[PDB]
């Protein structure tokens, strides 16, 4: 895998700026986010965050990183 | 519907086929979905100028050599990207719409790390985050400087646009040692010792022998990276990180004359930063809206206000001192003993500021622990809108207390704030500037492309010009440096790249230029 | 009777008419008695081999600017020079027969010292004898780093070469910032912050915007330099020198391996010197003559002796520690732990030294203070004859070792003596040998020559080339890079110099090669 | 004058090697040796000893530090 787990992906990317104590970024953790919503924002980029190509970050990982998230408790 | 700048369709989907062919339709990306992500940029205009008309991914200098030879043959321009995190400066669009992206992220293997000669050896992809995990699982006494985007940022792409980071190694290219690219015959060139076979020193002495070419290939469009070396600071027994804290925007006279020994001296070793309010504020993620929504800049009522009940100051100074317990002590007491006699700023140390922000944000960069605190000047103003305008600066006072004045009255001029810090090396300063808008906003954002162009106007008038920028001024900054310089410039490109197939346009280097 | 190659005596007539008309007739050396001192080399090989056609001395820009327009005009090739004095590399003569040399000695002006900022701006004919002299007639709180001919030699022709001196600024090119070159058609250009209009920062920065091509013009012949910038260290409250001496050719492993830590982390700043025997006896002004004159190499039993009797050891160490009093000695604690701990080593001060040589001529090149103690190396065996060959090594015991053997086995095959140091940065090595013969001895002569070409075939097997190299051998030396960066180097010497008038064959670069 | 005097050519240039605490070359104070051989040693070189071009230490410089260098008494 790209990222190995979706846990993985959050810890050295995403969670650099959305984990809670960062706050750069709103809490993602036990959002509900669908995967669909979380491939699109990290695609497309969304204002003050960038976007990451699949070379960067593959859609495997992304559908890992979405039900990570959401097996999370809300924080 | 996008296309290369006098490429017909016809000739591009036959270099297309050929991606295809030399590295398999996964790695060949022509669909919009696919190119949105690299399209994403921070500058005052509109997608479609930066849009890409394909991106290709490597991963062996063979896959990027059959790159070059396509795009001779039909004349694609394309723009080679490491990591493309190049927030500020254009991200990973291409400098010119339709160009294609060769992006080289999966081309990430870290070749070597040397913890006795202290050194690494890496393609473009690695990440500083990348770096990190490697040195730590691997106990590896030594320790990586980097950008604030660090964790998702790499030495590669950083260096090529000789970027900064904060530790006694902040000056990268400085630091660099050996290269290896991709010229536009397929070539492939190795700097310094790289070309000697059986060679053991690529990464050990820089020069090698007859003219020494990485600086040449750095902001340039002579050739395409594929293996950079790069020099690594060994840890040191004892990091002390402190910060200095300022009240007055006068202040940055006496700070910066008082500092300025030190540094030359090399008592305090790293890029020391000195940072304005409204960066410290932003790095410690407040935001406008929180203490106010009026038109314009931000008050300097409520600027003033801001510090009164956070504690920051007009300034905010960070740096470190690196060492064994006895050297960290002796030059601890020498610092403390020009700020004591100066009579202005108060000290705080880590015991103090304790597990706070951003004392502990800075404390990390410093010491080469990735984190990416700062992107909360994002969050300033908001809405995706930022370009960075860093002028280079004597680090005199003097000088920076005008070029401050000046960059202030501009950006008030169209209703933005003066968000900076000074990166100060022994004799010169980066003076980073980052113009914050809401992109969001079409007209917020054309009063930031018209700011910018102001800024650069007003500051070549003074003598002073960027060490870097955005891919929608890199032409216009060019014209700062002069045309015999220009000249030059295109002379060279016109022989190691007499088709014009590597990023025309980079650095205002374009054969279509009347150069 | 010397023309340059190519040029028939009509075309060569009227070019000299036009130096003439443009320098005046004092400035146009064309008499074999006034070329005579310009033909003094040290390579085996009659001054025949390196004889100028003529010599013309220009004081200004635009009369260089004038030279190469005539030189375009007649295909008249140049070799610059700024203070000529590159012995064992060459000296003043060019690198091919017949070429008219571009004396710029008297091009002289310093042009400023910032105390402050600390750095200079000079012209070519500077000498660091001129600056030594400046420096304290105004009393300017500064110091200079510079090669052992101190003196007479100066900073632009040496970081022309990249030359290396002895103090915490001896990587000389690492130093430069700035540098203004007379293009082959005519156009000045200035690197970095030079091209801005009003520019205050052309010593302050470096890199400037876009390619950064200092690199590319040193050990090229790609422009002519006319003016060169430079930082300078700011002088220290408190410099201490120190030797220390090892009595085992094998101990050089341990004293590296202990020594690259200190180098390192900078707790011992300067570019140290590890010295052989037979130099220090050179540089302390023993002759082999003194000790024998029996055929071949120097006998290892004469040198064991040697040591016996003065004291000198199989490797004498030269370092030194720079700063405040507080800093000095906790370094110093630090330094004189690591080689009690080693358990070799005589650590020498400069209370027991005292006014001793060759620790005196050491602890003034560690500090800036000109002297030509060293010069005495020629006097080892005498007659003219010397050539540096000087390989890159990592700074690593066991490979200094390694150099060290195979060097002395090919020396000893040719009846020569190992005379080396190894100048030390915290990775690299500029591992220096002396190939000291005497020149009026044809046989010997001979041997030298052949000498040298086994060294660098030898050193080349085991994937060791040189950084710089005399003018009998930058051809060769050239090839050790590989045929792809010789290559790049043709493609550009073609776009900036078409006519090839700028010192054809200078590091192998001449568009008359097939590349 | 290109160095002053023939003693400022000396100490700045000649000195380094000659000067009788130094021991490079020979000993040149008080010797007796002519402006012709000095002028001859300088532009041609001599063994160890490198050559000055005219642009380094012209003819009257040469015929000054000769007189100077004679004029002092023997070591
Ligand atoms: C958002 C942000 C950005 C930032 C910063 C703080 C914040 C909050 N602080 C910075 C700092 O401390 N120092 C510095 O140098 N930059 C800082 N930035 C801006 C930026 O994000 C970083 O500089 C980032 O490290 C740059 O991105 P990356 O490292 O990923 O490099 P890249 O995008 O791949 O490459 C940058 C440019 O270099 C040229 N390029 C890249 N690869 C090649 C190859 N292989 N061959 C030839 N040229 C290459 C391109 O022009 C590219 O755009
Ligand atoms: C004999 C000797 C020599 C020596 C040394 C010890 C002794 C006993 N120790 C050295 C040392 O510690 N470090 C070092 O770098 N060199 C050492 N040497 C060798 C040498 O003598 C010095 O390096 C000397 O400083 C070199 O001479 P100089 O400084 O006078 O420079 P140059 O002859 O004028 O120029 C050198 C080459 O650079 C190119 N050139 C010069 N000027 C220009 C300009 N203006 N534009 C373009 N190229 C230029 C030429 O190729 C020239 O030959
Ligand atoms: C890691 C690949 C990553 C993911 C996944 C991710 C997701 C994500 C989502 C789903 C949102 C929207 C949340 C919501 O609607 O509540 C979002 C928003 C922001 N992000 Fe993000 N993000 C990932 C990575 C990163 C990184 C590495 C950064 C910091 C450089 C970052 C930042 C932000 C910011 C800021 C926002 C808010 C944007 C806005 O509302 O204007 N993200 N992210
Ligand atoms: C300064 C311009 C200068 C002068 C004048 C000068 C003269 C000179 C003479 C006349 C001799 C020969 C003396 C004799 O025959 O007894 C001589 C010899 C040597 N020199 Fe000299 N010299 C001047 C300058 C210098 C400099 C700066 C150096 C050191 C780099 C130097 C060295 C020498 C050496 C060595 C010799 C002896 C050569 C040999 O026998 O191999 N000189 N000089
Ligand atoms: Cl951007
Ligand atoms: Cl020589």
């Amino acid at each position: 895998s790209q990222w190995g787990s979706g846990k993985n992906l959050y810890d050295k990317v995403c969670g650099h700026c959305h984990k809670p104590e960062v706050g750069v970024g709103p809490v993602l953790e036990g959002r509900g986010l669908p995967e669909a919503y979380i491939k699109d924002i990290v695609r497309n980029g969304f204002r003050a965050m960038p976007a990451f190509p699949a070379s960067y970050v593959d859609d495997e990982s992304l559908t890992q990183v979405a039900e990570y998230l959401s097996s999370l408790p809300a924080p | 519907a996008v296309l290369p700048k006098g490429v017909t369709q016809g000739e591009f989907n036959k270099a297309v086929q050929k991606f295809r062919a030399l590295l398999g339709d996964d790695n060949v990306l022509v669909e919009s979905d696919q190119l949105v992500p690299y399209n994403k940029i921070m500058m005052p205009v509109e997608n479609a100028a930066h849009a890409p008309s394909a991106a290709v991914t490597a991963t062996t200098v063979e896959q990027v050599q059959g790159v070059v030879k396509i795009c001779n043959e039909h004349k694609i321009p394309i723009w080679t990207i490491s990591t493309g995190r190049n927030f500020g400066y254009g991200s990973a669009a291409p400098v010119q719409r339709g160009q294609v992206i060769l992006d080289l992220k999966k081309m990430n293997k870290i070749i070597k790390i040397d913890p006795e000669m202290c050194y690494a050896l890496v393609e473009p992809g690695v990440t500083f985050g990348q770096m990190y995990d490697y040195i730590q699982e691997n106990n590896l006494p030594v320790m990586l400087s980097f950008s604030a985007p660090s964790a998702i940022a790499g030495p590669v792409g950083n260096t090529m646009d000789r970027g900064v980071g904060y530790t006694p190694y902040g000056e990268h290219f400085m630091m660099q040692c050996g290269m290896e690219v991709v010229l536009a015959n397929g070539d492939v060139y190795r700097t310094g010792m790289g070309g000697v076979p059986g060679s053991n020193t690529w990464q050990i002495f820089k020069w090698g022998y007859g003219p020494t070419l990485d600086g040449m290939f750095t902001q340039a469009n002579y050739g395409i990276c594929t293996k950079m070396g790069f020099w690594l600071m060994p840890k040191p027994p004892v990091f002390k990180p402190f910060e200095v804290i300022f009240e007055d925007e006068a202040d940055i006279v006496e700070i910066v004359d008082a500092l300025r020994p030190l540094r030359m001296s090399n008592t305090i070793p790293n890029s020391v930063v000195i940072a304005s309010t409204l960066w410290e504020a932003g790095s410690a993620h407040l935001t406008r809206a929180q203490y106010t929504t009026e038109p314009g800049h931000t008050p300097d009522s409520v600027i003033k206000q801001m510090q009164k009940d956070t504690g920051m100051g007009a300034w905010n100074l960070y740096a470190a001192l690196y060492g064994t317990q006895e050297q960290v002590d002796v030059n601890w007491k020498i610092v403390t003993d020009v700020f004591k006699k100066l009579g202005k700023g108060r000290i705080v140390t880590q015991e103090e500021a304790g597990d706070t922000q951003p004392f502990k944000y800075r404390a990390q960069l410093m010491s080469g622990v990735p984190n990416l605190q700062e992107f909360g000047l994002y969050n300033w103003r908001g809405g995706g809108g930022s370009m960075w305008f860093a002028p280079v600066s004597e680090a005199r006072g003097s000088e920076c207390k005008k070029q401050a004045a000046m960059a202030k009255r501009v950006l008030h001029k169209y209703g933005l704030d003066y968000v900076a810090e000074f990166i100060v090396a022994p004799r010169d300063m980066h003076h980073v500037i980052d113009v914050l808008y809401d992109r969001t906003n079409p007209e917020e954002t054309k009063r930031a492309d018209a700011c910018f162009n102001e800024l650069l106007d007003e500051f070549e008038k003074e003598g002073y010009a960027v060490y870097r920028v955005n891919t929608r001024f890199q032409d216009r900054v060019a014209q700062s440096y002069g045309p015999v310089k220009r000249k030059l410039e295109h002379a060279i490109k016109r022989a190691v790249d007499p088709n014009n197939i590597l990023a025309p346009g980079r650095s205002g280097i374009d054969l279509n230029n009347d150069f």
